[PDB]
RNA sequence: UCUACCCAUGUCCAGGGUGAAGUUAAUGGAGGCCCGAACCCACGCACGUUGAAAAGUGCGGGGAUGAGGU
RNA sequence: UGAGUAGCGAAAGAGGGGUGAGAAUCCCCUCCACCGAAUGCCUAAGGUUUCCUGAGGAAGGCUCGUCCGCUCAGGGUUAGUCGGGACCUAAGCCGAGGCCGAAAGGCGUAGGCGAUGGACAACAGGUUGAUAUUCCUGUACCACCUCCUCACCAUUUGAGCAAUGGGGGGACGCAGGAGGAUAGGGUAAGCGCGGUAUUGGAUAUCCGCGUCCAAGCAGUUAGGCUGGGAAAUAGGCAAAUCCGUUUCCCAAAGGCUGAGCUGUGAUGGCGAGCGCGAAGUUCCUGAUUCCACACUGCCAAGAAAAGCCUCUAGCGAGGUGAGAGGUGCCCGUACCGCAAACCGACACAGGUAGGCGAGGAGAGAAUCCUAAGGUGAUCGAGAGAACUCUCGUUAAGGAACUCGGCAAAAUGACCCCGUAACUUCGGGAGAAGGGGUGCUCUGUAGGGUGCAAGCCCGAGAGAGCCGCAGUGAAUAGGCCCAGGCGACUGUUUAGCAAAAACACAGGUCUCUGCGAAGCCGUAAGGCGAAGUAUAGGGGCUGACGCCUGCCCGGUG
RNA sequence: GAUAUUGAAUGUUGGUAAUUGACCUUCUAACCCGCCGCCCUUAUCGGGCGGGGAGACAGUGUCAGGUGGGCAGUUUGACU
């Protein structure tokens, strides 16, 4: 049975990476919350 | 002609097709091709927002000549070519002058037919004159609207307008459709009616046929449920049960008249359709 | 840049001992330099002729010491092949 | 990144059969054509039901050049 | 607690030898068994060191463990040519100014980004414990460069270079069939090497194994398309000796391309076998590959841009061609990749794109058994109760079972004969229903290939032989009569409903004159449509045939 | 529909003492053009300029009435 999870490095990056939010002030806030949190890991 | 095919599957029965007989060339003119993909009726937003589009056959894009601006210079009828983009046929046209282009292919036209542009032009099926240069009763296509900007009115298979009278900076016409309208007189029309008049008759008869043409499946309201379509819901079959029948998005859409009561063009209609 | 910033150390092994065998000398160098810089960076250093440098790139290895994980530097090794009528490097 | 539909661009479909138009009985090779693997599907039954599996397996089943699969 | 209970996750092992504190479980050997259009080989995505070597055995491994995808050390990935970048663009995305919008922002032009496509120079062999068009050997090719060499042309109608511009080209669908060719296959013949058997027989028409070779360069070719020349030119944002068009003049040439083949590459390499090394030919078969979307047919009418060629505009005192010498960066490269390494919490009967995919019999990638190659499955040993599951057989009967023939049984291949109602004249149809089917001899008739020996293919008979049974296994329709519904192929409730539901071609009503109506959006901007009433949106009906009456008071 | 953006004339018909209304037709100069040519400019955006079309209409703002399950918040009693 396929699963929900179908791995693609590409576009991870493209959905969930750094540029993807940086490039809006919503991604933006994402990151702020992460940073605010202390989060290791800001993005994909 | 229509050509009936034989009943050899029940997808065949009933099927029709062109016989192609006008059709003279089965390559395009490369140089007046321009790319064109589907949509899939989405717009900017990526939204569907006209229902029953897409898929079918992938088609390029043939530039037509709908204004016909190439005034005193002769040119000869080279091909006429099935256009994927529209019902009519297209003929390519040698001007002397060595451009090629292409324009509708009006009923009966030839190749090694001579057409003419401007308002020295005959009257002859293929010449595209200026509507004040046109005399009354004469059947035209391609009608412009604005001076300049090309024709949009009457260029589908087998359409034809009539100039009825001029009345100085206009002219009436009588569109295809029936409406009776003012024309401005500047205006172009290409002389004769659209070929490939035979276009109506065709019995497409397989579902899939349409599918080729990018149109997909109708659903019915009445078979929706009621988030769905104003039709929606109800226990087995059901009629309307509604005052009018509705739209999906609850406008009535039965005689109910859609054209803006305050529109600047109702002055120059004269007789509704 | 300098010379002695590109090579950092030589790459004292069983297969690059192998390798000086067959007049090929491994170093591992500044993992920014490319194989033209490299080539520069061996004549300039120890007088030599060198017919050509491949060169590759290593990541860094997962490593443990007891509960801490973590990864070794990345690499980048560069074979120094010298031309037959070339004096020898001393390692 | 599942899934619905769409868009661009690739790619896949062993074999056999039937024999439309047209052409001159032969020739020709049409089809959401037929039989049938891959592939896609999921009709019946059994089993499984603290499963080998949070939807499967086994034996049969449908589609298989198309409104096709991917 | 349940309880030493359920379970230990599809599968063939057995023995001998070894190692060790300890061995059903690790190593080696032998025979056996399993996969083999894969359970083989290659390679994506994804994983990220799992790879190799040595050491280890706490935990992980459903048992064990000396072993391991586990632990600890150390090691391992080599490129001008492969894949990606220093090339091109599609969808889409971003978007200077710009348009629009309480703010945030939305949209969008120029311009970019973006492969799943276009373009683009390297092959064969060898080698390591672990990489290999990457290293090594041999033999190449591509772009660029000039301390040099040689030849040729030229210094203002003056060589040559040449656009970011023009043109050509690139450049495209689907189906079908025939050619040409090559992989691959057969080992048919010939050739080479080894063997002559002790179980009755055999120098036998005996046995086993092997029986080739690249890119490149030169030549050639089935062939494929293409009509060419010369003047003149309302066009191709300027110009054009290019393209387009026209008129004259010749209808075979010229272009452009070609799979493959032949020589060479190769005094080399590989090679049965025993570092050394024989033969290494021909014949037959033959693609799903290539020539090639080439041809023919069809309608649903089949990307772009660059590389490339050409044209001028420009640019120009030195150029052009050939040689010789030289330069050539970055990223990936280990290993798994139908899997115990990826997605499924698991060393999980599930899922995972693409390339290659042998033989016998065969139409075949079916089927059964095998080849190359891979594998024996991570708890075992007994016993052979009930019961449950998966199978096999069954007297007589044969649907009496049951809601219902559910399940099972039966049918099944090829050939010949024969084939109804009804019908939209296609069908129905493999209707139904009969008969044949092995082996031997005649031994083929005939066909393909070839110069010919030969090698394949091969009816139809006649006479014989054997069995209970001849498509002797595996794999291969059960059929018929009548009725409801839906015309039909399709589609649907991922995971209890596949249907009579949806769709459908066809019908009809209605809206819509183009800044169309309809639709998305506050708008800009869009879809509609680069469409234009034979078109587009919406409602209802649902092939086809015959038809579709009455009522306009109410509501619209 | 009123009103603003919104101007100019000619008629005709009100009401006040010649100005201000109402309506008709015409005009062009605001406004509009998903029309053409030229330029910014290699540009189907935008802007400028010149034609043409339309024109004080339309569009947009404010206000008003109608329509309006398209959408929203809710109500839809108790005894038994
Ligand atoms: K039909
Ligand atoms: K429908
Ligand atoms: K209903
Ligand atoms: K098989
Ligand atoms: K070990
Ligand atoms: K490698
Ligand atoms: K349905
Ligand atoms: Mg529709
Ligand atoms: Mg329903
Ligand atoms: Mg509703
Ligand atoms: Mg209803
Ligand atoms: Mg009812
Ligand atoms: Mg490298
Ligand atoms: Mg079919
Ligand atoms: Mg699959
Ligand atoms: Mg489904
Ligand atoms: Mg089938
Ligand atoms: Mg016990
Ligand atoms: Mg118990
Ligand atoms: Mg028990
Ligand atoms: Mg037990
Ligand atoms: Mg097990
Ligand atoms: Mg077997
Ligand atoms: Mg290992
Ligand atoms: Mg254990
Ligand atoms: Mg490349
Ligand atoms: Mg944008
Ligand atoms: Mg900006
Ligand atoms: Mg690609
Ligand atoms: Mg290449
Ligand atoms: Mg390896
Ligand atoms: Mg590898
Ligand atoms: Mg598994
Ligand atoms: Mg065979
Ligand atoms: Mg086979
Ligand atoms: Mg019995
Ligand atoms: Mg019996
Ligand atoms: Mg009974
Ligand atoms: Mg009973
Ligand atoms: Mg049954
Ligand atoms: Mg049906
Ligand atoms: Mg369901
Ligand atoms: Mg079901
Ligand atoms: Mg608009
Ligand atoms: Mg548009
Ligand atoms: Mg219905
Ligand atoms: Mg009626
Ligand atoms: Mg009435
Ligand atoms: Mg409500
Ligand atoms: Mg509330
Ligand atoms: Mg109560
Ligand atoms: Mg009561």
């Amino acid at each position: 049975m396929k699963r929900t999870f179908q791995p693609n490095n590409r576009k991870r990056s493209k959905v969930h990476g750094f540029r993807s939010r940086m490039s809006s002030k919503n991604g933006r806030l994402v990151l702020a919350r992460r940073r605010r949190k202390g989060r290791k890991v800001l993005s994909a | 002609a229509i050509k009936k095919y034989k009943p050899t599957s029940n997808g065949r029965r009933g099927m029709t097709t062109s016989d192609f007989a006008e059709i003279t060339t089965d390559k395009p003119e490369k140089s007046l091709l321009a790319p064109l993909h589907k949509k899939g009726g989405r717009n900017n937003q990526g939204k569907l927002t006209v229902r029953h589009q897409g898929g079918g056959h992938k088609r390029q894009y043939r530039v037509i000549d709908f204004k016909r601006d190439k005034d005193g210079i002769p040119g000869r009828v080279a091909t006429v070519e099935y256009d994927p983009n529209r019902s009519a046929n297209i003929a390519l046209i040698n001007y002397a002058d060595g451009e090629k282009r292409y324009i509708l292919a009006p009923k009966g036209i030839q190749v090694g037919t001579e057409i003419m542009s401007g308002p020295e032009a005959d009257i002859k099926v293929g010449n595209a004159l200026p509507l004040i240069n046109i005399p009354v009763g004469t059947v035209v296509h391609n009608i412009e609207l604005k001076p300049g900007k090309g024709g949009q009115l009457v260029r589908s298979a087998g359409t034809s307008a009539q100039v009825l009278g001029k009345e100085g900076k206009y002219v009436l016409v009588r569109l295809n459709s029936g409406e009776v309208r003012m024309i401005l007189s500047a205006c172009r029309a290409s002389i004769g009616q659209v070929g490939n008049e035979q276009h109506e008759l065709i019995n497409i008869g397989k579902a899939g046929r349409s599918r080729w043409k990018g149109i997909r499946p109708t659903v019915r309201g009445s078979v929706m449920n009621p988030n769905d379509h104003p039709h929606g819901g109800g226990e087995g079959r059901a009629p309307i049960g509604r005052k009018s029948p509705m739209s999906p998005w609850g406008k009535p859409t039965l005689g109910f008249k859609t054209r803006k009561k305050k529109n600047k063009s109702d002055k120059f209609i004269v007789r509704r359709r | 840049k300098d010379p002695r910033d590109v090579l950092k150390r030589p790459v004292i092994t069983e297969r690059s001992a192998d390798l000086m065998t067959e007049k090929k000398y491994t170093f591992e160098v500044d993992v920014r330099a490319n194989k033209t810089e490299v080539k520069d960076a061996v004549e300039s250093i120890f007088g030599v002729k060198v017919d050509k440098v491949n060169i590759m790139n290593y990541k860094g290895k997962s490593k443990r010491v007891g509960r801490y994980t973590g990864m070794t530097s990345r690499r980048r090794k560069a074979i120094v092949k010298l031309t037959a009528d070339s004096k020898e490097i001393e390692i």
